[PDB]
């Protein structure tokens, strides 16, 4: 249950997240909206992500 | 590139939106037409998502207060009028402490 | 769907449309509404948002942009009501001349 980036996104607030296509996730919170709060598997980092911008493995 | 999710603008969103046009710098100083304000609405939303209902600033003459607590820019007259970056705003909802009504 | 200007002719054809589909018609106007509208046709059609403008109140709200055949009529709840009289008389003119 964790998901990969199909696209690039550069974020622009402190609180989104920024990835480079293939970067892996794990997603602590969707149940809020279309915009996802995850966690980078290769940084640790966690954020609010795109959701239309990922999909599962 | 796909068109991220819509999402309501917010105070934290708003600054740091602020510090980002104004350390890439054009919109400070550039002359205002609802042309481009609407650009600037579509440009966030389409970059960030932002639902385009935030850059409302207040009924004129003179200065125009911005109506989201955050957003660190009004427009000044210098009747044609101007993008003007004021951290003050970030500390100071003038444009409400002037037209309470809108909140 | 490259970027285009909202001529009279587009805002006639696109009126006919959505009163073809159908469901704007009598649908209750709120901002957020009106400013979805103005996204949807954006993406789907490549008008720039600065086509749908009714008249300030109070009561009928009409178009400014001639060829846009919707109105918001209060039943001040309001709700959108298409008249295609409107792509003959520019009502939102004859009453309102400040915004032309």
């Amino acid at each position: 249950t964790l998901f990969v980036a199909l696209y690039d996104y550069e974020a622009r607030t402190e609180d989104d997240l920024s990835f480079h296509k293939g970067e892996k996730f794990q997603i602590l919170n969707s149940s809020e909206g279309d915009w996802w709060e995850a966690r980078s598997l290769t940084t640790g980092e966690t954020g609010y992500i795109p959701s239309n911008y990922v999909a599962p493995v | 590139t796909p068109q991220v999710p819509l999402r309501p603008m917010t105070y934290k969103a708003a600054v740091d939106l602020s510090h980002f046009l104004k350390e890439k710098g054009g919109l400070e100083g550039l002359i205002h037409s609802q042309r481009r304000q609407d650009i600037l609405d579509l440009w966030i939303y389409h970059t960030q998502g932002y639902f385009p209902d935030w850059q409302n600033y207040t009924p004129g003459p003179g200065v125009r207060y911005p109506l989201t607590f955050g957003w660190c820019y009004k427009l000044v007259p210098v009747e044609v009028l101007e993008w003007r970056f004021d951290s003050r705003l970030a500390f100071h909802h003038v444009a409400r402490e002037l037209h309470p009504e809108y909140f």
